[PDB]
């Protein structure tokens, strides 16, 4: 009667899916041995010894080289041929690891289950290569995770030119540290972490009645045991030094000590001391105004007393060991044919793809479309006729592109695809540059493996796509040649392209009459022109250009000059298939104005592939671009690494040299790059970064290779939770989680290291008891630590972080950065809303660690902790009185404030970001009234690829529950003023983002690199331009985001 | 000129009606202190916009007293006389003809399902293929390991033949088969450890090509898939369009969508 007695034949349940069970996607890594995730605690290990016998103790899974090469030796006393083996000290170990390379084992002291081992045996041997020092390329292998020898057998010129000409980069970077040493290389290390800004915003300053604050240095005598306070009360604006001589005055006044006699005793002592932050290894180390340090300025919002302590120069110096950099083991034509001189158009043959995967039942016919590039296309797209359909498809055809090879650009790349056939559809695609790193064209035959279309991806060439061929061999191959003009066709220097350009000009100089078509060329412009243009410029990058403005544009290119800020614009203006054009561009951009990073950004993504342009780029992040502000857009940068043609580029040049200038971008820098080493098409890109990075950071490898060991000891760990022991109680679970946590394997790797979150934070003892896998089905951990500071107790003796295997982090790194950002933007423009952007970092293919947040709970929580216990509805109320029973007196008005103003900041991120939509289990409220988002889901609105369509969707929908707390518990609260200016929050942090909206966009646009399905291409950042409005005058916005927000609050909201 | 058929009259849709349409393709559009109309064209797959008393036109040659009068001339007619780089000239704007209103709007859901069912079917597999991608690469470099190991006792069988055939010949009366037994034991352990070796490498490959086999199967099935999502989405795009032709209803739609 329910179904029409219609039966589903083919639905079976004897296991028919992971919908049942629905978590936990991500797969696999076998881990401590080949085809096992964690070797037998007892375990048999063939020894190979140089007389040709094996063997074979039993080991404990954990024990040491040491004492297995000790054992061995007594147990070749009872095999034969003893007398043919040296003294145990005259040979080292060696066996194939996992990566399948053979290793040789120096570090004996490492365990046997940390060795990757393969097949569990060993060889012995006498120490072959005397540079025991030099094979410690282990240690950056390791780091990289993929063996340094790997890049030595590889072919390829670019990749050893990349390898050998980068160290220029490293050896600048290393004189850079030990220059005025020891103390810049306590610079290096432990770079000062500040604001960018010394002025501060009005609603700080009205913290510290008239710049003051009362700060507290702490200090050891003897032995270590006892400190003191010293409770100063200086200045906002004043210096480290400043503050570490009152200190000492205050140290030393004394009965016995005339003003004159103290004076003496400040000078002498005053700079042999610098300053820390109690409690993590943060320092204060150049004159910058103490509220410029983040930790200050954190201390006034949060309503604390910096807790610094005085420490000695030489005991700082102690720690800092030496970077002992070393080079390494790695240490045309008769002037060729000018592109120039080429008389011909483009063709290209095509050949033969040899593993195409289609049904010939449901595919009638295929073909290969074709096209050149420069992020946009340069002439009419071509493909080749329908030729031998899907069983062995071959064209022996010579395309024809419309365009002279003169005209080619720098930057130009052929982009292809096999597709299907109005039945059109992609079945492969692969891209080439048309030059290769030594401006050299192509000629001849080239062999192309091909990448498989992604999710969003419907259309049918792909040229945002990474260029060069994938290293899967076993895919589409689409073998092909291109032309040949009896000598390497070089790119024009500069020199002759600067020639060719003035004469370019002097020619339009005396072309005459009418010019009809004016479009691409008067000496005074006019004054509505000259208003047309800063008009245009203010337009953001997503508000496509039309051919009259383009003409338009290009023509007034010299008084474009003028207005810097117009260069994307002029640019993608540019006819690149004109080189008269292009030429002259190039002459331009050579000495056009420098101008904002957050401008010059844009200029780095794939709509700006040209060399000359981003190398411009790069010159205004040398110039502007402050070591703060580049961490801060750090993912950004490494991201759009991936646009670059080649290795070798000025971007690398610059983010390398910046991460061995200073180590806390070195730390994100390393750990983004690793993050993405999983994804073949940057391995190898990233790899020859990370090993130049890992040869010259100095002593920082050997703190990455313990968070790296530790990540890897939990990936295991984890993926063991997350097969074969699911199907299991938590108790059972939690029994194994803890006995192995136990293991002094797990007891070395997980401990004494520090924070990936935060290297500034150590990581000490495990704190097991308070170790524990949560609820949720991807078995993430909740790992605890002692903070082994000396002052562990003045600012958290317990650090504790979420990882968490099984899920893509990489899009909540994203939305907490975006969030991080409009905060920054909305604070430090005067006006207070407390997001909290929590730390999260993916460290690789979706495994992760999330900040925990002490003290906050979803909802959800408060509301069953304030339930009642006959069990019938949850309270609205409850949130407010689980509030108010925290916060009680004057407080209370003050976390309604909080809770208000975060609110307020988090509705207007959520909505503009259109994020996952909220409800109780995923918001949450801390103890002190702040209000956070966890959980982000799909950012900018992702589950409109289903249905969709100007959907403008408002994700946080402030219920009852929110809207008592906003209003003290009034009664149709929608009313109150206690509303009116939360409202009034809303509508002014929704412009600021709106005024910034240009960063947002390219922010988005530079992440387009990274393989996010939320990120596949423009038109999924197009969103944001409908939810900021930026069609609209900002009256309308206005209007539009109340209108928005009114219709899914059935609320007030004029 | 409100109907117009191509005339529609904002930025982002218009390139999602413009997605995957072929070289030619085009519709207009509507700041209007900017300019009035917008010809959004797709000459060779990629957007190309061109901005329009009395006389509406591209600049200077306006004589076409209408937005119908200037766009019925370049249908005909490329758009190279007016403007150098454009040598390009489908005015593109079934459903069993349904009147019905809410029998078309069942279908949106019914399509819709179809849809969603199939985008699922497409995205599993795609998980399957990049697993398989790495499960595949995984036993390579493992069969590289072997194929290693496999020298090193290769090596170890020879090493020992070396020095052991050194230890039989040189005194041989000295502890005659009490050294040379215990001397071929560790021997013939030695080699039938390489033989198992060589037969869990074997094992390995024959597992490679079942693997790369189902590889190619999950490729073969999603090409198959991914023709019809196209079409299934397509139907889907149009289904939509033309029920928010005539009632506004953007609210009611998302039921059964
Ligand atoms: C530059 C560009 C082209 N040519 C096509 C679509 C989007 C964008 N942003």
């Amino acid at each position: 009667s329910y179904y029409h007695h219609h039966h589903h034949h083919d639905y079976d349940i004897p296991t028919t899916f992971q919908g049942a069970m629905g978590s936990m996607p991500p797969r696999p890594s076998s881990g401590e041995l080949w085809g096992i995730h964690l070797m037998p605690p007892r375990i048999l290990v063939e020894c190979l010894l140089p007389n040709g016998m094996i063997v074979t103790l039993e080991c404990l899974r954990e024990a040491t080289l040491i004492t297995i090469k000790h054992e061995l030796f007594k147990e070749a006393r009872k095999y034969p041929l003893h007398q043919l083996l040296q003294d145990e000290s005259s040979y080292i170990f060696v066996s194939v690891t996992q990566e399948a390379e053979r290793e040789e084992f120096f570090d004996e002291t490492r365990r046997l289950c940390d060795l990757r081992l393969f097949q569990p045996f060993l060889k012995v041997i006498e120490p072959v290569g005397n540079r025991e020092e030099k094979i410690l390329n282990r240690e950056i292998g390791f780091a990289i995770g993929m063996p340094v020898c790997e890049f030595d057998m590889v072919k390829d010129p670019e990749v050893q030119d990349f390898r050998r000409n980068i160290l220029n980069v490293c050896k600048e970077a290393v004189d850079l540290r030990d220059l005025n040493s020891p103390h810049s290389r306590a610079m290096y290390v432990y770079p000062p972490n500040v604001e960018s800004s010394p002025e501060l915003p009005k609603h700080i300053y009205n913290k510290l009645d008239k710049g003051q604050i009362i700060v507290v240095i702490w200090v050891i005598v003897s032995p270590n045991n006892d400190k003191q306070k010293y409770t100063l009360k200086i200045n906002h604006d004043c210096v480290p030094e400043q503050v570490i001589a009152e200190a000492i005055r205050k140290k030393t006044r004394s009965m016995l000590l005339s003003s004159e006699q103290l004076k003496l005793c400040v000078l002498e002592y005053q700079g042999k001391y610098i300053l820390k932050v109690c409690g993590c290894d943060e320092y204060f180390l150049e004159k910058y105004p103490l509220s410029q340090y983040k930790y200050i300025r954190s201390c006034i919002m949060l309503g604390r007393m910096p807790n610094l302590m005085l420490m000695a120069k030489e005991s700082l110096y102690s720690q800092l060991p030496m970077d002992c950099f070393t080079m390494p083991s790695y240490s045309g034509e008769t002037s060729t044919k000018s592109l120039w001189v080429i008389n011909s158009a483009l063709r290209i043959k095509i050949l033969c793809a040899t593993y195409v995967n289609v049904n010939i039942r449901d595919i009638d016919k295929i073909y290969v479309r074709t096209g050149i590039y420069h992020g946009g296309e340069p002439l009419c797209d071509n493909v080749n006729t329908q030729r031998v359909p899907c069983s062995n498809p071959r064209w022996n055809e010579w395309l024809n592109y419309d365009i002279y090879i003169p005209d080619l650009p720098r930057a130009a790349r052929l982009c292809l695809s096999i597709c299907s056939v109005e039945e059109h559809c992609p079945l492969a695609w692969g891209n080439i540059n048309l030059f290769d790193y030594t401006d050299t064209l192509v000629s001849g035959k080239m062999a192309l493996n091909l990448w498989p279309v992604p999710h969003g991806l419907e259309d049918l060439l792909n040229p945002i796509g990474v260029t060069g061929s994938n290293p899967n061999k076993e895919t589409p191959c689409l073998e092909l040649e291109f032309d040949w003009f009896s000598s390497v066709v070089k790119f024009p220097d500069m020199s002759v392209i600067e020639e060719h350009a003035n004469w370019s000009v002097s020619r339009e100089a005396g072309f005459s009459y009418s010019h009809a078509g004016l479009s691409n060329r008067d000496n005074e412009l006019r004054e509505n022109d000259k208003e047309q243009l800063k008009a245009i410029s203010t337009r953001d990058p997503l508000s496509e250009i039309t051919e009259q403005e383009k003409d338009f544009l290009w023509s007034h290119r010299h008084y474009c000059v003028t207005i810097p800020e117009i260069l994307p614009k002029l640019l993608l203006s540019v006819k690149w298939n004109s080189r008269d054009e292009v030429a002259q561009m190039y002459c331009l951009v050579k000495d056009w104005p420098p101008i904002k990073p957050e401008q010059a950004m844009e200029l780095l993504d794939c709509n700006y592939p040209d060399p000359m342009v981003r190398g411009f780029a790069v010159r205004c992040l040398e110039k502007y671009l402050t070591d703060d502000k580049l961490s801060q857009y750090l993912i950004q940068l490494v991201q759009v690494l991936k646009y670059e043609q080649y290795l070798d580029n000025l971007l690398v040049r610059f983010l390398l040299k910046k991460a061995l200038t200073n180590q806390r971008i070195g730390h994100f820098f390393f750990w983004h790059l690793k993050s993405e080493m999983h994804n073949k098409t940057v391995s190898q890109r990233f790899g020859l970064l990370l090993e130049s990075y890992c040869r010259a950071c100095g002593m920082y490898l050997k703190h990455l290779n313990r968070q790296v060991e530790a990540m890897e000891k939990l990936i295991n760990l984890t993926d063991i939770l997350k097969q074969e022991k699911k199907d299991e109680t938590q108790k059972v679970q939690m029994k194994f989680l803890v006995e192995q946590m136990r293991r002094p394997d797990f007891m070395d790797a997980l401990q004494g290291f520090l924070s990936p979150l935060n290297p500034a934070h150590q990581l000490g003892n495990l704190r097991l008891e308070e170790c524990r896998i949560m609820s949720s089905a991807k078995r993430p951990l909740w790992l605890n630590w002692e903070n082994p500071d000396i002052m562990s107790e003045l600012l958290f003796q317990n650090n504790e972080i979420i990882f968490k295997n099984g899920d893509d982090l990489r899009q909540d790194m994203l939305t907490l950065q975006i969030i991080r950002i409009m905060e920054n933007i909305w604070q430090n423009q005067g006006l207070d809303l407390r997001m909290l952007p929590y730390g999260c970092l993916s460290i690789g293919d979706c495994v992760g660690l999330i900040e925990v947040v002490r003290n906050s709970h979803t909802i959800m929580q408060i509301q069953c902790k304030g339930g009642l216990k006959g069990a019938l509805q949850f309270n609205s109320h409850t949130l407010h009185q689980w509030l108010k029973d925290k916060n009680k007196g004057e407080i209370y008005d003050a976390a309604i404030d909080l809770f208000t103003r975060s609110c307020a900041g988090y509705c207007v991120a959520t909505f503009i970001l259109g994020i996952g939509d909220r409800h109780n289990s995923n918001i949450m409220v801390k103890d002190d009234g702040q209000l956070f988002h966890i959980d982000f889901g799909h950012f900018l609105d992702h589950k409109k690829k289903k249905f969709g369509y100007k959907r403008e969707r408002v994700p946080f929908v402030l219920t009852q529950d929110f809207l008592i707390v906003i209003s003290k518990g009034a009664q149709e609260c929608t009313k109150t003023r206690e509303f009116e200016r939360f409202q009034e929050m809303c509508y002014k942090a929704y412009l600021a983002i709106r005024q910034h909206a240009n960063l947002f966009i390219n922010l988005f646009s530079m992440m387009l690199g990274s393989g996010m399905p939320e990120l596949q291409s423009f038109d999924d950042i197009a969103y944001i331009r409908k939810t900021l409005a930026l069609d609209k005058t900002e009256q309308e916005a206005l209007e539009y985001f109340m209108k928005q927000m009114n219709d899914a609050h059935h609320g007030g909201w004029t | 000129l409100q109907d117009a058929e191509w005339y529609w009259g904002s930025r982002e849709e218009v390139n999602e009606k413009l997605r995957d349409t072929a070289d030619g393709t085009f519709l207009v559009r509507d700041t209007k202190m900017h300019g009035d109309y917008t010809l959004t064209l797709r000459k060779g797959g990629n957007n190309k916009l061109i901005k329009i008393d009395g006389k509406y036109g591209f600049s200077d040659p306006l004589t076409f007293s209408s937005v119908v009068e200037l766009i019925n001339h370049y249908r005909n007619e490329s758009l190279a006389q007016y403007n150098p780089k454009l040598d390009v000239k489908y005015p593109v704007s079934q459903v069993v003809k349904e009147d019905n209103i809410e029998a078309v709007g069942k279908k949106l859901h019914e399509y819709n399902t179809q849809f969603q069912e199939k985008s699922r079917e497409y995205d599993r597999l795609y998980e399957e293929y990049t697993r398989t991608s790495q499960e595949i690469q995984m036993k390579r470099t493992a069969i590289e390991a072997f194929n290693e190991t496999i020298k090193i006792f290769e090596e170890q069988c020879q090493t020992q033949e070396r020095y052991s055939k050194e230890y039989i010949e040189k005194f041989k009366r000295e502890g005659n088969e009490k050294e040379i037994q215990r001397i071929m034991h560790n021997y013939d352990k030695l080699k039938s450890r390489i033989s198992e070796i060589i037969d869990s490498r074997r094992r390995l490959e024959e597992d490679l090509k079942k693997q790369a086999a189902e590889y190619r199967e999950i490729d073969k099935r999603m090409n198959s898939i991914k023709p019809d999502l196209i079409q299934l989405r397509k139907t889907r795009d149009q289904y939509l369009m033309w029920l928010t032709q005539k009632g506004v209803r953007q609210k009611k739609l998302n039921e059964w969508l």
